[PDB]
C-alpha cells in the first residue's frame, strides 16, 4: 500500500558529496515520521536521520556536521544530504516511513573511498 | 475555614461540602482526587478537615487507614516537639500536642488562635499534609494493575495505551520522576508490534512528543 | 445562622435547606448524615435548627423519637441548672426554641459570657440522631464474616460500615473488635492474618491478604 | 426581604423564588412544606410574600382557600386595632400587601418600635397553609393500620406522617393518640405492645416489635 | 438593575437572565408567570426589560403584541406628560418622554439619573407596569378554555375540577373579584352529579372549605 | 352501603323539646358531611342544619337560637335536639350522610301544636 | 415452640424478701423484651418491671424503691427481686417474653404480716 | 468585567463563561442569542469580549466571518480616527483588544473623558452577529403563509420568527410587511382580516381570526 | 487566585475547579478548550495553576507532555535571567511552583514592580496545551474535502475547526490556506467558487454556494 | 349556518340623521367582529365602523366625528347611527360578521343630497 | 437547461463608450451570483465584475475607476457600464450564473483609438 | 506450589550468636508477608519477626534489642540474625510465607544455654 525505494548511492572520493533520495508511494506528507538507518556488514544497523511530523530533524552524533535530511513533498521525495564523506560512511542505507506499521526500502549501497 | 474579609473562621461551605463528597463517591481513591482534596481544603481549620473526611460514607477501610497514618503522625509530632506551657503567656494560647493539630483534643477556638497569631502555628496545614500523607498510601494500596501489566493492545492507539501508562505509574508509584528511566523503556518494550517497530526506527533520544507523533496511525 | 460581617443574623440559605432535605432523602440516617447535619448547621440559633428538622418530610418515626430525646435532655438541663447578679436563665425548653424568641436565642449566643444555645441543642439533637443511627443499623457486627470469594478490602469496608452504624462512631478501634476483624476472616485470610502476630496494622492486613482472591 | 447591611431591603432572590416554586411542585401541600416556606420566606415584607404565593401557577383551588383565610385574619385585625390619624397604624390590608406601598411596609418594619408587617402576614398566611395541609391529607388517622406483613417501623412512619397533617402540627393532644397507635397494631406486635406497659418510649416499642413483622 | 450597596447600577444577573428565559419556555404565557417576571425584574432599568423580554426566542406573536401594547402606552404617556426641559437644570437630566421610559430613546445612564434622583423618577417601574399591562393581555388571550366550559368529570376528583375551575378563571378574568358571585353559582351547577347531590343538601351559605371537605368521597 | 334512619319524632307542644336522632351504617365518623332537612306538604324543602367534618356547626336563620346538632360517635348517632318548638316545626325531618354520592333516610314527622 | 416457666413464689412475711425467677426454652437473648405483671380479681392486671433489650429497667410506680429487675443471658433465665413486700402484692405473677407474637402460668406470692 | 466596588476589574465569572457557551450549544445563531451576549458581556473588557467569541468551539465558519466584519470595523475605525493636547489614542486594533494589553483596555474605560473600548468592540461584535444570524436564516419571510388548518396564532409565531431572523431586528413592523401578514394568511382568516379595514392591530387581527381553524 | 477587595488572596473556587474539570472532560483538547482554561485561571497563583493541572485525572500523556514543556520554558527562564542575592528574583522552578512556596508567589505578583510569576507561568502551561491541542488533532487540513451532498456551511465549519487545531490559533498564514478551501471544495460549488475571482469574503462564498450542495 | 340583513337605509337631506341596523342570526355573542363598509356605484369599496369583540369601536377618517357604531346584544342587532349627512354619504351599506369566515348582507341604499 | 447570452460588445473607440448587457433563462433573480470576466491567449483570463446577491458590486482593480456592473431582475438581464477604454481591454467578455454548479459563450470587445 | 526450608539452628553458648536462614521456592517478590515464629514444648507459640512488603521489619518484645530479621532477594532467602541469647531463646523457629494461603517451614532447633 507504500512502497519505498532508494536510490542515488553509489562510489565517490572521500571528502566528496552525495545525495540519496527516498522515493515514497502516494503523497508523502501523509507519513508520520521518516528517516534513515545505515548498516555495514559485520557493523550493527545504525540510526542516520529522523523527521517526525511537525518536528524539526535530528540526527545521529557521528553525522551531526555533515549531513542533512529533508523532504520534498512537491515530488515525494525524502533526501538525505551526504558532506566529507568518511571511511565510516561505507554501508547500505535505508529510508522508513511508519504511517501504521514500519515500511522500509530496499536500501541503497554506499562505498567511501579516496577517489584516484 | 479561616478567609480574609483581618483573618476570620467562615463557615464550610454547602458547595464546598458536597464537591468533596461527590469527587470521592464519582473518582473514589484515583489520584487525582489528592490534588482536588487539597484545593477544596484550603485555609481549612482541623474541625473542617475532619468534617470532610467523615463526610465520606463509603471507603470504611481506607478511612480507618487514614485514622492509623494521623495517629503516626502525631505520635511523632510529640516527640520532635514537646510542648512546655505550664503558665501560658498572656497574649497566646497554649502549645499544640499532636491530638491538637488532629483536632481531637483542641476546640475550634483553640485552632483559630493558632491559625491566626502573628506568628501563626499553621495547624490546618500541617494536618492537611497528614492527612495527605495518609491519602497517598490510600492511593498506592488501592491502584488497581501493576506497571509492568500495561501492555498495548492488539488494537490499542498508542495515545490509549500511554494515557493508561502513566495514570497507572501516577498511582502506584506516588513518585513521579523517581524511577523515570527505567520506564522509559517499558514504555518502548510493552507497546504493540507495529509501534514498536516505529518506535524502535525512531532511534536514540526521542521524545514522548516525537514518539505519540509518530505512532498515530497504528491502531 | 449567626455569622461574622461582627456577629449578626443572616438566615438559612436556600442551598443549605435543600441540602440538608437532599441529604436526607438520598442518604437517610446513614453513619455520615450525622457529620453532614452538624456542617450544615455551622452557627445555627436554635430557631434554624429546629427549621431543619421539621424540613423533613419522611421519617416521622425517628423525628418523633428525635423530640423525646431532646425532652430528656431539656429536663436533665433543668435539673442541673435549678431555679434558684441573677442576669437572665436559659432553660432546657429555651434552648430547644420551644420557649423562647429569636431575639433571646440571639441575645444569649452574643453574650459576653456567651451562652451557646445552639451549640447545646446541636449536641442534643446530635445526641438524638446517633440513637436512630444505631436503632436503622441493618446488621450486626457479629454477623459480618469475609465471603469465601470475597477480597479482604470488601470484608473490610462492610466490616467498618456496620461497625460504624451499631457504635453511631466513626472509630469504635475497640480492642476486642480488632480480634473479631481476623477471626470473622476467610480460611485463607485468617492463616495469614494470625501468622502476622500482634499489632499489625490494618494497613499491613491488607497487604498481607493481596493475592488471597486471586 | 429586609436585610442586614444597617437594615436594607434586598430583592427577593431567583434561588428563592425557584426553591419556592419547586417545593410546592414536588411537595404540594405535605405537612414539612411550611417549615420550608416560613424559612424561604425569611425577612420577607408583604410584597415578598405575595410574589411567593403568586408564582404558585397550580393548586388554584388552595390559593383561593389561603385568600379567605387572610380576609378573614385581617379583618379580625381590624376589630382588634382601630386606627387614628410614618404613615399612621396598619389596617389589615396594608398587613396583607394589597392597601400599602413597598416604601410603606419597610417604614413599618424598620420603625422604633417596629411594626412587623411581614412577620404578622406571614403568621396569617400560616394559618391559611395548615387549614389547605389539613385538607389535603389523603387518610385519617383512624384509617392507619399496620399491615399483616409491615414492619412496625414502616406503620410507625406512615402513623406519624398522617397525624402530622390531620394536626397540622407535628405534636398536640398526643397522648391519646398513643393509644390508638397500640389499638391500629397489627394481631402480633399489638400482643408485644400491650405486654410493654404503660409509659413506653416508641424506641422501646420500635425494640421489642423488631423482626416481628416479617 | 439598580441596587444598594447609596444606589448603584448592577449588572443583570446570568443566574436572573436564565431564569427568565426558562420560566418562559416551560409555562408560556400561563398566569403565574407574570408574577415571576415582576419578581425576576426588580429593581430592573429600561435597558434591562428589554434585554429580558428581547432574550425570548420563540412567542414572536405575543412579543408583537406586547410592542403595540408598549406603544399605546408610551403615547398616553407624553399626551398627559410633555416635557418642557429646554435648558435642563443644573443637578438633574431632562425630562422623559415616553420612547425614553420604554429604554428606545434613552441611554442607560440617562435611565439610571431618573431613577437616581432623591426626587426620583421612576422609569423602570413605570415600564413594567405598561409592560405588565401587555403580558396581561396575552395571558388573557391565550387562555386556551372558557370559564362556561369548565365541566366536573365522570371520575374526576373535586379537588381537581375545583383547580382546573379557578385557574381557567385567572387567566381569562385577569380580575380576581371583578365578578366572584354568579361564577360561584357555576361551580356548583357545573359540578358532576355525585357531588352536585352534596353541595345542594350542604344548604346556603358554605364556603369552598366546606364545599371541599364534604365532596372528598366523590371521585 | 350506607343506610340512615330518622328517629324521635311525634307530636309535642308548642314551646315544647324534642330531640331527633339519625343511625348510620357502618361509622359515622367516616362521612364527610352529615345534616338535616324538613319538609312540609306544599312547603318547599328547607334546610336545617349542616356540619361537614372539622367544622362548627351551621344551622339556618329560622331556627338558629333554639336548635342544636350534635354528634354521637360513640353510638354512631346523629342527633338534633330542638327547643322552643313553633308552627313554622311541623314537617317531615330528613337526616343525609355525604361520602361518596348524597344518603337520606326515610324522614320522621314531627307534628307541633299547642298540648292540652 | 416457646417455653417461659415461672418459679420462686411462695409464702412469705411481710416485709421479707423474694426472688422470682423465669426461664426460657431456647436462648433467652433471642427475646427482644422481657418483663413481669401480676393479676388478681378486682386488682386489675398490673404491671410490675420491663426490661427491653439494650435498654434500663423500667419499674412500675407501686415497686420503684422496693424491686429489682435482672436478666442473666449466661444462665439463659430472668431474675425479678422483690423486697420490703406490702400486702398488695398478694397476687400470681406472669413473665412475658416476645418474637414474632408469650406468657408463663404464673407463680403466686402471698405477702402477709 | 469591569464593575462598581469605584470601578474595578473582577474577572469573568465561571457561569458567565459556561451560559455563553450553552446558549450557543443550544441555540446556535437564533435571533434571541444576541440580546443574551450583549447582556452576558456587561460590563466587558475588549479581552473579555474575545474570551467569550473564543471559548465558542463549533461554529468556525460563523467564527471566520466574524473576524472579517471585525477588521472592517476597525479599519474604518482608524478612517474615522487618522494619526494626527493629544493623550493617548484607541486605535481600531487596540479596540478589538488585539494590539492592546489588558492594562491599556482598563486605563481607557476608566479615564474621565471616558473611552468605552469594551462597549464600542461590542457594538463590533454584534454587527458581525446580526450578519452571521441573517446568513443562518432557514426561510424567506415570502415563502411562510398559513396553513389551511394552522391557527392564525401558529402562522404569526412562524412569521414574526423569520422576520426576526432574516432582519436580525425583533420589530420589522415595515409598512409593506404589514400588508403580507394579511396577504398570505389562510383563505377564510384572510377574508375576515379584509374586512377588519386599515388599522387593525395585531391583538385585534388574532381575536377576529379565532374560530377559523375550528 | 489573586483579587481585588488592596490586592489579595483568595482560594480557588469549588465552582471553578469543577468547570475545569468537567470542559476537560467534556471537550479534551479541543481548541477552544485553552481560552477556557486560561479565563478559569484569572488572577491565578502558580499553586492555582498547578492545582488545576493535577485535578485532571484522565489524559495522563498530554500532562506528561505538558510537564516536559513546562520543563524547557523554566529552563530557557534561567539562561535568560540569572539571579543573584522580598525573597530574590524568581528562576524557572519558582514560577512553576516547584521551589516556591505561596507566600513567596504572593509576594512576587504584589510588589512594585509586580513578578507576574502566575502570568508567566500561564504562559508556558498555554504553549503546552497548544501543541497538546495540535497533536491532538484527528485530521490533517489536506485530508478536509467537501462531500458529494455536504452543505458548503458544513464544510467550512470542518476545515476551520480543523485549521484552528492544527495551527492551535484561529489564523495564522491562512492566505495560501484559502486557496486550499477552494481547491478541497466540491466539484459544483469550485466551479463557482473559482468564478467568484479575488478576495471573496467567506460570507460571499457561502451566498454562492447556498443550495448547491442539495 | 348565519346569515345578515340590513335596513334602515333610504332618502334623507343633507345634513340629517339616518340610523342603520343589521339583524343577525344565532346570537352575536360568539361573532368575534362585525363592521359596515359602503360603496358608491364607481368609487372604490370603503370602510366605515369596525367592532372586534373585547375592543373598542374603531371608525374611518371621513366619518369619525358623525358616526357611531353600537351593538345590541339583546336585540341581536348592529346599529350605525350616521348624523350630518354629507354628499360623500351617497352608498350602498354592508354590515359583515367574522367566525369560520366572514359572512356579509346584501345591503342598504343610502341616499344623500341637497341638489335642487 | 439554463441559457446565458452577452451581448452588447462590438469595435469602440478608446476613451469611448460601450455597455455589454448578460440575458438568463428562467428568472435571473434566481441566481445567487453573477459577474464578468475576459480571455484573450497570453492575456490570462482576468476577472472584471461580480455581484453577489444582496451585497455589494465588486471590481477588479483595474477597472475600479471606469466600470459599473449593475443587475435588473425587473428585465431579468444585467449590464456591464465600461467607460474610458484602455487598450488592454480588446477582449472576449464572458458572464457568469451558478445554481448547482454556467457561462455564456462570450462577446468580444475591441478597443483602439 | 511453594515450600520454605529452615536452617541454621544449632547449639551455641548462652551470650552467643546465631544466623537462620529460610530458603524459598520461587521468587519472594511475590510473597506479600514472610516472618518468624518459636516454640518450645509445652510453651505457647511466641512471634518473633515479620516483614510484610513495602513495610518496615517488626519485632517482638522479648528480641527487639538483639534480633534482625533480613531479606536477601538476590538469593530468595530470609534472614534472621539472633545475638545475645538468652534461657528464653530455646525453641524450635519456624519461617513463614503469605500468598494464597500461609505456607510454613517444618522448623530448625536451637538450644541455648549456659548450665554447667
Amino acid at each position: 500500500d507504500v512502497q519505498l525505494q532508494e536510490s542515488g548511492g553509489g562510489l565517490v572520493q572521500a571528502g566528496g558529496s552525495l545525495r540519496l533520495s527516498c522515493a515514497a508511494s502516494g503523497s508523502i506528507s501523509r507519513f508520520n515520521a521518516m528517516g534513515w538507518w545505515r548498516q555495514a556488514p559485520g557493523k550493527e544497523r545504525e540510526f542516520v536521520a529522523r523527521i517526525v511530523k511537525g518536528f524539526d530533524p535530528v540526527l545521529a552524533d557521528s553525522v551531526k556536521g555533515r549531513f542533512t535530511i529533508s523532504i520534498d513533498s512537491a515530488e515525494n521525495t525524502l533526501a538525505l544530504q551526504m558532506n566529507r564523506l568518511k571511511p565510516e560512511d561505507t554501508a547500505v542505507y535505508y529510508c522508513f516511513a511508519a504511517l501504521d506499521t514500519a515500511y522500509w526500502g530496499q536500501g541503497t549501497q554506499v562505498t567511501v573511498s579516496s577517489a584516484a | 475555614p479561616i478567609v480574609q474579609n483581618q483573618m476570620v473562621h467562615q463557615c464550610i461551605s454547602p458547595r464546598t461540602l458536597n464537591a468533596w463528597v461527590k469527587v470521592v463517591e464519582e473518582k473514589a481513591f484515583s489520584p487525582e482526587v489528592i490534588p482536588m482534596f487539597s484545593a477544596l481544603s484550603c485555609g481549612a481549620t482541623p474541625q473542617d478537615l475532619n468534617t470532610m473526611l467523615n463526610t465520606v460514607g463509603g471507603h470504611q477501610a481506607a478511612m480507618q487507614m487514614l485514622k492509623e497514618t494521623i495517629n503516626e503522625e502525631a505520635a511523632e509530632w510529640d516527640r520532635l516537639h514537646p510542648v512546655h506551657a505550664g503558665p501560658i503567656a498572656p497574649g497566646q494560647m497554649r502549645e499544640p500536642r499532636g491530638s491538637d493539630i488532629a483536632g481531637t483534643t483542641s476546640t475550634l477556638q483553640e485552632q483559630i488562635g493558632w491559625m491566626t497569631h502573628n506568628p501563626p502555628i499553621p495547624v490546618g496545614e500541617i494536618y492537611k499534609r497528614w492527612i495527605i500523607l495518609g491519602l497517598n498510601k490510600i492511593v498506592r494500596m488501592y491502584s488497581p494493575t501493576s506497571i509492568l501489566d500495561i501492555r498495548q493492545g492488539p488494537k490499542e492507539p498508542f495515545r490509549d495505551y500511554v494515557d493508561r501508562f502513566y495514570k497507572t505509574l501516577r498511582a502506584e508509584q506516588a513518585s513521579q520522576e523517581v524511577k523515570n528511566a527505567a520506564t522509559e523503556t517499558l514504555l518502548v518494550q510493552n507497546a504493540n508490534p507495529d509501534c514498536k517497530t516505529i518506535l524502535k526506527a525512531l532511534g536514540p533520544g526521542a521524545t514522548l512528543e516525537e514518539m505519540m507523533t509518530a505512532c498515530q496511525g497504528v491502531g
